[PDB]
C-alpha cells in the first residue's frame, strides 16, 4: 500500500543492502526437528497407556495355584487432526516492502511450529489435542532431592532414573529459564555442577546434549529421547496455499497465505518418559 | 437395584437419609475419580459420571463404564452421597467422589417414562425399548437431571 | 461355620450359612450362579468353599469375586446364602442362588497376605488389597488360617 | 402390554402378584424378544412345554436358552408377566413383550411333587437336583403345565 | 475429521490397527538369565550342608 | 558369583498357555491367558555368596 | 520368572514361602567399615569383601 | 436484557449502555462497524477471539481493520459497544451502533484496569517501549472469550 492515512513511507524503504529493514523472529518451543515423521493413512489413531497392573501372581505360592487379575493397558483414541497457521497480507505491501514476503513465510512456518509444539506437550491423552508428553513422563521422585544438593546433580540422577524403563534416552529436554539458573550454580570448592570442569562448556549434562523448549515450565528437567517415545504418522505433508478468491482476499486488494499440514499422533510408549523436578 | 421409585424421588436431592442400603450396606469414606480404569491419565476422554454409578477396579478409586455402551452395568453398582446440584453426563474425573452403597439418590439424564442406560461416555441415555433393560416401574421426567432411585 | 477343615496359607474350612438367614423354612429371590457346576449332592462346592461376596452382573445372575478390571466381579456385603446341607459336599453357589445381605461366616482372604478372589476353584487364592475392590476391611489374617468377618 | 398377575402357563394354584418382587422391587423392564412369529404361543404361554424362564443372550433382548442342557450355566434370570391372557405372550411374538425378575413364579413340567431341576431349554421339569436348580434345601413343586409361584 | 469435544464414539473401537501402539520390555530385573541353566527331573533336591564351625 | 554359586534346574521351562475353553469361559464368554513354570534351585556352594545389609 | 527367583533365593520362611540361599549364605556388614555413608559407598565398600573368599 | 441495560443473542459482543441513553459526542444514532456482517479483515486472535484491530474507515464510520500492520494515526480509544442482532441469537442485522467515549462495560486486558489500548495480537493489551502507550478507559469487569464485554 502506498497510502499516507496511516502508514508511512518510512515502513516501505527499499532493500538491496541500501536502506536496510530488520524482520528477524527468535525460535523457542520447538520439538518437531528432533521428531520423525513417516506417513499413513487412516480416520484415527489408537495408542495405549499402561495403567496400574494388579498381581495374579505374587511370591506367596508354591503349591497353591493362580489368581484372578488384569495387567491393564487403557486405550486413548486421536482423530486425525489439521494444523494449519495463516497470514493475511496485502500484494502491494509485499512487494514494496522487499524482505516482508520472505520473512512472512518463515512467520508461518515458526507459528506451524508453536501450534504443534503446545498439543503435543500438554495435557493428558485428548481428543481434542495431540497430548502425550504430560502424560507420559512420570514424577519427581524424592530420594534424589537432597537438603543442600546441587542443580547440576540432579540433571546427572535425572538420567540414570530412566535408564532403568529400558528405553532411549539419549539428551536432556529443559525449560530456557531453569537451564541457564541451573547451568549458573557454581559450587563453593570451585567446580560447575553440570560437569566438575573450569571451562566452557555449550551445556552439557551427562556427556548429553541439551535441547530448549518453553513449554517445558520452570523447575522442570525431562530426559528422553523424541524419536522413540513419539512419532507423527502424515494424511498429508506440507504444502503452502495461497488463495485470493476467497471471502476477505475480495474485499479490498489482499492475499490470504494459508500453510498447513494435516497430521495424526502415535505415541511409541506406554509411560516410556520420566521426569524430576528441581529443589535447588 | 432393581427398582425406581420416582414422582420426585423418595426424598429430594441427590441424597436420602430416610434410605440407607438395599443390596449389602453402605461405604465409608470416598475415593478419587480417574478415567479409564484407572490410568496414569486423570483428564479428558471418556468415562466417570457426573453423578452416577460407580465400580472400582483399584481399591482406592472409584471410574466408571468403558465397555458396555447402551447396555446396563454388569458388577458393581455404587451410588453417591453428595455432590448436589450436578445433572449426569459429559466426564467429571479428578473429583473426589464420595460413595455409599446403593440406596441413595443419583441423577439421571434421559426421555421420560421410558428405561436408560449407560453409555461409554458417561452420560445417561433412554428410549423406547428395543435393546434397554433394568431399572423398575417407569415415572422418569422428561426434564434432564432427574432423582433416580437405585 | 466350620473352622480347621483347610490347609497350610490363610483359609478356612467351608461355611455354611444357617446363621443369619437359612432357606428352607422361607424363600426370597433367585439369581444364577455364574461360577460353579461341579460338586454333587448340590453343586457349588468349587463354586464358593466358604462364602465370598457375591455380586449382581447383567440381569439376574451373582458370581463370586473375579476379574480386576471392567465390572470387578464380587464385592457389596450381599452375600450367597449356602444354607444347611454337607460340609464341603452341599456348598450352594453352582445352583440357582438365593441371596441376601446378612450372613456369617465370610471369608475374603485366600492363600498368603491380600483380600483373596475365587479363581475357577472355589477356594481362595491372593489378590490385592488397594488394586482391588475393599469392602472397607482389611485382612490382618496372619499365615495359617484365623477367621475373618466381612 | 403390563399387568400384575402371573402369567406363562395354565392358571391355577398360585402365580399371583399384587406387589412385584421379593427383593424389595418394584419390577417393570421391558424389552423385545429376538424370535418373529411362528409358534403355538401367538395365543399365549400355556399349556405343557411352553417357556417362562428366558435369558438375555448378553444383550437386554431375551430369546430361549443359548445355553447346554447337559451342564448347568449361568442364566439371567427373567420370567415373562402377564400380558393379557389369551393373548401372545414371551418368545414368538414380534412386538414389545414386559418381563420381570426377582423371585417370580416360575413354569415347570412332569409330576414328582417336588425336586425339580432346570434343563436349560427355557423352562423348570421333574428332574434330581445336584447341580441344578434349588430355591432352598429342595426347589418349590413340579406338577405338569401349572405356573407355580415361588 | 475435527472433533470438538473430549467425547467420542470413535474411543470404543479401534480406529487404526498396527502391531506397535506402544510397550515395554525389561532384560535387566531377572536373575534367571545371568544364572546358568541345566535341566532335573525330580520331585526335588537332596543337599548335604556344613553347620557352623567356630574355626581354629 | 552367580555362575559357580547358583545353578538353575528346570523340571519345566517358563511357557504361556491360552485356554478359551473352560468353566468360566462357558458361563459367559470369556479368554484366559495362562502362564506358569515348574522350577527347583540348585546351590553348588552357596556359602560363598555374601549379603549386605544397606544403611543408606 | 521374577516371583520363582524372589522365593527361592529371598523371601522369609513361612507357611506359603520358602528361602534356600539367604538362610544359607555367609554375614558380611558394610556397617563396620561406616554407619551412615552414600549409596556409592556403600557398592564400592562391597567389593571388598568377596576377595576374602576367594572369588576375588 | 435483549435492548438496553445490555444486550442478548450476540456472540460478537455482549451488554453494553448500561449507564442507561447515549452520551456519546458526535453521535446521531451510529452506524455499522463490521465483523459480523463482515469487515474486511481482523488481526490477531491467538485464541478464541473476536476482538482485533480495529480501524476507522477515514471519519466516524468505523469497522474491524482496513490497514495491514500497527502503525500511528489518530483517533480515541473508545468504549466498545455492541447492539443487538434482529435474528434470533445469530450476528448480522445489528442496530446502527453509537460509538461511547467513555460509556459502559469492556472487559480490561492491559497493564492497568482504566488503561488499555488494542494491538494487533489481539484482545487489548498494554503499550511498548518502542511504539504507543497504555491509557484507554477500560471499564469494570473482566470475562476472555468469542463473547466478551461482559
Amino acid at each position: 500500500m502506498s497510502q499516507l492515512s496511516n502508514q508511512e513511507k518510512e515502513y516501505l524503504i527499499s532493500k538491496a543492502l541500501e536502506t536496510e529493514e530488520g524482520r528477524v523472529a527468535l525460535a523457542q518451543a520447538m520439538a518437531n526437528p528432533i521428531r520423525v515423521s513417516l506417513d499413513y493413512q487412516g480416520v484415527g489413531r489408537k495408542l495405549l497407556v499402561v495403567d496400574p497392573l494388579p498381581q495374579g501372581a505374587l511370591p506367596v505360592y508354591d503349591k497353591d495355584v493362580d489368581a484372578k487379575a488384569f495387567v491393564i493397558s487403557k486405550r486413548g483414541q486421536v482423530p486425525d487432526q489439521v494444523i494449519e497457521g495463516d497470514r493475511i497480507q496485502v500484494p502491494t505491501f509485499e512487494i514494496v516492502s522487499y524482505p516482508q514476503v520472505r520473512f512472512s513465510q518463515v512467520k508461518e512456518r515458526r507459528f506451524n511450529v508453536i501450534d504443534r509444539a503446545q498439543q503435543r506437550a500438554k495435557a493428558d491423552i485428548m481428543a481434542v489435542e495431540d497430548a502425550e508428553i504430560f502424560s507420559l513422563l512420570e514424577g519427581a521422585a524424592t530420594a534424589v532431592n537432597a537438603v543442600t544438593i546441587s542443580s547440576g546433580g540432579l540433571q546427572r540422577a535425572a538420567l540414570t532414573k530412566a535408564f532403568q524403563e529400558v528405553e532411549k534416552h539419549d539428551l536432556v529436554v529443559t525449560k530456557i529459564v531453569m537451564n541457564a539458573s541451573a547451568f549458573a550454580d557454581i559450587r563453593a570448592w570451585g567446580q560447575n555442577e553440570f560437569d566438575p570442569v573450569t571451562q566452557h562448556e555449550v551445556l552439557q549434562t551427562g556427556l548429553f546434549g541439551h535441547i530448549w523448549t518453553a513449554d517445558i515450565l520452570i523447575s522442570k528437567k525431562v530426559p528422553q529421547n523424541t524419536v522413540y517415545v513419539l512419532a507423527d504418522p502424515e494424511f498429508v505433508g506440507v504444502m503452502p496455499i495461497r488463495q485470493d478468491i476467497q471471502v476477505i482476499p475480495a474485499d479490498k486488494p489482499e492475499e490470504l497465505r494459508l500453510g498447513w499440514v494435516i497430521y495424526e499422533e502415535l505415541g511409541l510408549a506406554v509411560v516410556n518418559s520420566l521426569a524430576i523436578a528441581k529443589i535447588s | 437395584p432393581y427398582v425406581r421409585l420416582g414422582y420426585e424421588g423418595i426424598l429430594n436431592g441427590a441424597h436420602d437419609i430416610d434410605v440407607a442400603g438395599l443390596n449389602g450396606v453402605e461405604q465409608l469414606a470416598g475415593k478419587f475419580a480417574t478415567i479409564g480404569a484407572n490410568g496414569v491419565k486423570l483428564a479428558g476422554d471418556n468415562g466417570t459420571n457426573a453423578v452416577g454409578l460407580f465400580r472400582e477396579d483399584l481399591g482406592d478409586m472409584v471410574n466408571a463404564s468403558e465397555k458396555a455402551s447402551f447396555y446396563f452395568r454388569g458388577g458393581e453398582y455404587y451410588v453417591n452421597i453428595s455432590r448436589t446440584s450436578l445433572t449426569a453426563a459429559g466426564i467429571a474425573a479428578g473429583d473426589e467422589i464420595t460413595c455409599d452403597a446403593d440406596g441413595k439418590m443419583i441423577k439421571f439424564t434421559g426421555t421420560g417414562k421410558a428405561l436408560g442406560v449407560v453409555t461409554h461416555v458417561g452420560e445417561y441415555r433412554a428410549g423406547n425399548m428395543y435393546e434397554k433393560a433394568t431399572q423398575g416401574v417407569t415415572d422418569t421426567d422428561t426434564f434432564i437431571g432427574f432423582i433416580m432411585y437405585v
